[PDB]
C-alpha cells in the first residue's frame, strides 16, 4: 500500500518571491488598488540649458481576481455506512463502516493537500506573465531616459 | 587601484549620480569619420584581367 | 499638507547644486581634454618639432 508524501508552501524556496496574507473578507470587496507617490531627482544646468523644474507623479495599479477549486464525490453505497441510517448491527457491517471512515479519511487527507500544490503552482503561473525576456530588457536600460 | 607606478582612483557615475534624470551622461562621446567612394571610374587596358 | 510639499520641494532642489558641481567637473574637463591616440606620438618626437 503506498503512502503520500506532503508539501507546504511556506518551506519551498519559492515564497520568498511574494507577500502572502490571510485576508477572510475579499469575497466582497470590489476593485481594490494600491497607490505610488514617487519623486524623481534633479540636477542643476548651466548656460544653454533651460532651468529644470522637480517632478512628481501618482499611480495607482489595480487587483487581479481569481480562485482555486477542487472535486471531493463520495458514494453513496458508503455515504449510507457513514451516517449510521442503513448501519446494521452485525460483525460484517462495521467491519465496513471502518473501511468507509478510513476512505472517506484518505480522501480527504489527499485534496485537502492539494492547495499547497495549488499555490505553488499559481505562483509560477502569474510570474510567468510579467516578466519580459532577457534579451529584451538589456539594451532597453542602456538608453533609458533618452527615449523623446 | 594601481596601474604601473600609480596609485588612482576608479569611478563610475552613473548609479549615484545621473541615474533617473534626463541628462544624458557625458562620457558616451560622439567620433566622426567622412566616407568617399568613387562611382564610374574606369580602368586603363593595362589593369583589365581576370 | 502645503507645508509638507514646499519642504520636500526645497529639498529636492538645494539637492541639487551637489549633483551640479559634479556635473560640471565632468563637463569641463571634458573640453580640455585630447585624446590619448593623438598624443602618444606626439610625446615621442617632443624637442624636435623645430
Amino acid at each position: 500500500c503506498s503512502t503520500l508524501s506532503l508539501v507546504r508552501f511556506l518551506e519551498l524556496g519559492l515564497s520568498v518571491a511574494c507577500v502572502c496574507t490571510k485576508f477572510p473578507e475579499l469575497s466582497y470587496v470590489a476593485e481594490g488598488t494600491i497607490q505610488f507617490e514617487v519623486q524623481q531627482p534633479m540636477i542643476a544646468r548651466d548656460g544653454p540649458h533651460p532651468a529644470d523644474q522637480p517632478v512628481h507623479n501618482y499611480m495607482i495599479k489595480r487587483l487581479d481576481r481569481r480562485s482555486l477549486n477542487a472535486a471531493f464525490s463520495i458514494a453513496v453505497e458508503a455515504l449510507g455506512l457513514i451516517s449510521g441510517e442503513n448501519l446494521d448491527g452485525t460483525h460484517i457491517s462495521s467491519a465496513m463502516r471502518l473501511r468507509a471512515i478510513q476512505q472517506l479519511a484518505r480522501n480527504v487527507q489527499a485534496v485537502l493537500d492539494s492547495f499547497e500544490r495549488g499555490t505553488a503552482d499559481q505562483m509560477l503561473r502569474v510570474l510567468m506573465e510579467k516578466a519580459p525576456p532577457l534579451s529584451l530588457l538589456a539594451p532597453f536600460t542602456l538608453y533609458e531616459g533618452r527615449l523623446a | 587601484v594601481v596601474v604601473g607606478d600609480r596609485l588612482v582612483f576608479l569611478e563610475a557615475l552613473e548609479k549615484r549620480v545621473y541615474q533617473a534624470t534626463q541628462v544624458p551622461y557625458p562620457l558616451v562621446g560622439n567620433l566622426d569619420v567622412t566616407f568617399v567612394m568613387p562611382l564610374g571610374v574606369f580602368k586603363p587596358a593595362a589593369d583589365r584581367y581576370a
